[PDB]
Formats: C-alpha cells, structure tokens, sequence
C-alpha cells in the first residue's frame, strides 16, 4: 500500500493541539497501528487498530479512521513528546510503513554561549590540525555560519553537525570541524569563527594566542 | 518485561552471510507472531520477514531467496540468517513480536548492520583540554574528541557513567576519508576542575577498543 | 460425463481478500489454522 503521511515539519508551542494524517491507497479497514519512535530508543506502539490506545500510555493520544484516510491527534503537547510517529498496516502481506512526521517544540530565543578549542601539540607534531568552534543553546537549527580564508569567501571545506532537540530545555548545540595538514598549519596563524544569531547583539569575536 | 537483546551482526564484505539472533522475556518465540523490520539510516522502516505461530514464513520482494527466517524453540532466539548480502542492505534491524489483533508489542533496541568493503580502523583520541580563556565567574566547558573511527557505534562516557548532566554527544558525520568523527562536551562548575578528575571513555564494540583518556585543565 | 462414488461439498464464509487462500498450496491464517485443501485436488472452489 502507498501509505502517505502529509505533515513532516509541524511545530507547535507548549501545550497545543496538533493532528497527523496517514492516508492509504485501498481499504485497510481499521488495521493501521500508530507508532512513536524517540531518538535512538526503539519505537513504541500507541494506537493499535486505529481506534484503541494501549493501556499505560498517557491519555492524550487519540486516533480514528476507517477505509483509506486515517488521522492521529495529540491532546496536550507535553515537552517530553518529541519523536517521530509512524503508521503501519499489518494485514496486507506487503506490510508498508509510512514516512514519519518529525515533531518538534517551539519557544522563545536564547543567548548562545560560544566556546572554541585549540589543536593539541601531539596532533600538530603528527602532521595534521583540528580547529573546532562550538555553539550551544541557540534558536534555531538554521543560522548563518561562515569562514574567512585570507579575507576571501570560503566554501566546500566546512562541516557542521546539529544535536537533536533536547526534551526538557529545547536547546541546540553546534560544532564545526576544520582540518589542515602540517605544511598549511605551520604557514597560517590567524583563524576566526564568527556566527550571527537571531538575537540582536554585538557579533561574537573569538581570539586566541599560540603561546598560551 | 519483554526486553529483547537482539544483538548480532556487525560487518562483512559484500556477498557474505551474517546470522542474527533475537531474544525473549515473558513469552516463547514459537507461540506468538514475530517479524523483523528494517530501518535504513534516515529512511522509513521497511518490512523484511515475518513468522507465524505454526511455521509459516513470508518475505519481502527485495529479500526473496537471499534472506531466510528460522524459529528456535530451545532458547527463544528467533534467528534470521542473512545470506547473499550486498552494499545497500546497511540498516538497523529490530526484532519484533506482534500479537496480531489484541494489541501488545515488543520492539527490541535492535542491532546495526553496515556491511561494506572497507576495513576496520581504530579511533584517534585527542585531548580537548579547556583553554585558560574560560570565564572566571561563569561556567566552563571541556570535552573529549574522537576522530577517524570505523564502524559505528561509538559511546562516550564521563567518570565511568557517573556524570550525565550537560553531556552533549554530536551525531557522527561522514568525512571525505570514509571515517567517522564525533565530539563530546560537558558543562561542569569550575570549582571541581582542580578537585575532581575528568576522564573520557571512547568505546568501539566491533574492534573491542578500550581507550581511556584523562583530561585536566591546563 | 464421469461417474464417482461420492462428491463432498464443504461450505464456509471467508472475506474477500482470503478467497485466494482456499485453493491448493496456499498458506495464511485461513488455510493454515482454519481449512486446508489437500496438495492434490480435483474440485471446483465457488464463491459469490
């Protein structure tokens, strides 16, 4: 079955009413289960048969449907509700899941704390360097990050990794990895990592000395 | 408790044969419906195989004749014999008991299969010693960097698991060299820097690499 | 034309998706826990 879930980026504030819609290509009657997969941890079964919530669940999740189109509802959006929910049909032999609807939480902005680490002496003497500038507790995952090489625009040499949204404080962490070899490290001594956040403030300037 | 340690597999060359094993707490494997889902990294879960309560086997189209399923009465251990593998089977495999209509479930934590051609190379552990520019009256941060490890997974522990507050492990990202990297940082009060000793522990299960690095502010 | 000792007629009610299973050589809930046609058969399943 060509299972279809229509909301993939849906973001509501604390304590709101949202709805997920899983749609099928035939009559699956009522045999469609709703799953909840937290990051890393194994999926949980929330509404079996499309009309029965399993005991022990909190009592906010409700679902109702029949034949092709099914809907999933969330009655109270507690902060510890961030996950990806899947719809499964378990009686047609080609059991096909759905795409998932990654749910997130929305809140005000926060002032980020920026730290940067210098390369260690052992790695520098072993012919390679690693420069990492760290960004923590910022909103959102999307931000303007740039690098400056000889006062020229730099691209194709940077990488970033964003930590998954925290369940209780809803903060983000970012890291940028830069790698160079001994010949290029020994000839170039100014490096800077500058990021502009949504909160209007003075741009962050990071400076470090080699001796200390 | 229906808790499953379905833990078998780590990786082989293309064309190899791996053997998974599942396991079982309240029930017997041969009496209840069970199946094996397959979650590719960053993709929707897909259904590979399923067993019934009387030995009926059903497979998926992509695994017709390469995969086998088999049920073990003696020790639970629902077995899934992966054969005729390839370079696109890399996915996390979860053991799963499905009672068909009355509703309960077990999905066990599941195991990672990354089957490829490259060779296993140990992690490169580097010290993030905190710099002297940290805030005197604020809270300082320091962490442990692990570079060029293969394959997944890698776990970073601090103070042998005694410290969970402020732990931020960044997800692995693929470098140009085909080797993975991650960065782990923690936020701790500066008062415990000179009086509490912080040590990072990188873990590599496939190669049994046990590297412990002690970190001190400079 | 032919002549035989007896004709055995069995009757059931199975939902439409399962009518495929009441045949020779099919496996599923219906043909494995509820009614099993033998591997060799001379007979006519009829469903309305």
């Amino acid at each position: 079955i060509r299972m279809t879930q229509s909301p993939a980026s849906l973001s509501a504030s604390i304590g709101d009413r949202v709805t997920i819609t899983c749609q099928a290509s035939q009559d699956i009657n009522k045999y469609l289960n709703w799953y909840q997969q937290k990051p890393g941890k194994a999926p949980r079964l929330l509404i079996y048969d499309a009309s029965n919530l399993e005991t022990g669940v909190p009592s906010r999740f409700s679902g109702s449907g029949s034949g092709t189109d099914f809907t999933f509802t969330i009655s109270s959006l507690q902060p510890e509700d961030i996950a990806t929910y899947y719809c499964q049909q378990y009686d047609n032999l080609p059991i096909t899941f759905g795409q998932g609807t990654r749910l997130e939480i929305k809140r005000t902005v926060a002032a980020p704390s920026v730290f940067i680490f210098p390369p260690s002496d052992e790695q520098l003497k072993s012919g390679t360097a690693s420069v990492v500038c760290l960004l923590n507790n910022f909103y959102p995952r999307e931000a303007k990050v740039q690098w400056k090489v000889d006062n020229a625009l730099q691209s194709g040499n940077s990488q970033e990794s964003v930590t998954e949204q925290d369940s209780k404080d809803s903060t983000y962490s970012l890291s940028s990895t830069l790698t160079l070899s001994k010949a290029d490290y020994e000839k170039h001594k100014v490096y800077a990592c500058e990021v502009t956040h949504q909160g209007l403030s003075s741009p962050v300037t990071k400076s470090f000395n080699r001796g200390e | 408790e229906v808790q499953l340690v379905e833990s078998g597999g780590d990786l082989v060359q293309p064309g190899g044969s791996l053997r998974l094993s599942c396991a079982a707490s309240g029930f017997i494997v041969s009496r209840n419906y069970m199946s094996w889902v397959r979650q590719a990294p960053g993709k929707g879960l897909e259904w590979v195989s399923s067993i019934y309560s009387g030995g009926s086997t059903f497979y998926a189209g992509s695994v017709k004749g390469r995969f086998t399923i088999s049920r073990d009465n003696s020790k639970n251990t629902l077995y899934l014999q992966m054969n005729s593998l390839r370079a696109e089977d890399t996915a996390i495999y979860y053991c799963a008991r499905d009672i068909p209509r009355h509703g309960g479930d077990s999905w066990g934590q599941g195991t990672l299969v990354t089957v490829s051609s490259a060779s296993t190379k140990g992690p490169s552990v580097f010290p993030l010693a905190p710099s002297s520019k940290s805030t005197s009256g604020g809270t300082a941060a320091l962490g442990c960097l692990v570079k060029d490890y293969f394959p997944e997974p890698v776990t970073v522990s601090w103070n042998s698991g005694a410290l969970t507050s402020g732990v931020h492990t960044f997800p692995a990202v693929l470098q140009s060299s085909g080797l993975y990297s991650l960065s782990s940082v923690v936020t701790v009060p500066s008062s415990s820097l000179g009086t509490q000793t912080y040590i990072c522990n990188v873990n590599h299960k496939p190669s049994n690499t046990k590297v412990d690095k002690k970190v001190e502010p400079k | 034309d032919l002549c035989f000792t007896n004709v055995y007629a069995d009757s059931f009610v199975i939902r439409g998706n399962e009518v495929s299973q009441i045949a020779p050589g099919q496996t599923g809930n219906i043909a494995d826990y509820n009614y099993k046609l033998p591997d060799d058969f001379t007979g006519c399943v009829i469903a309305w």
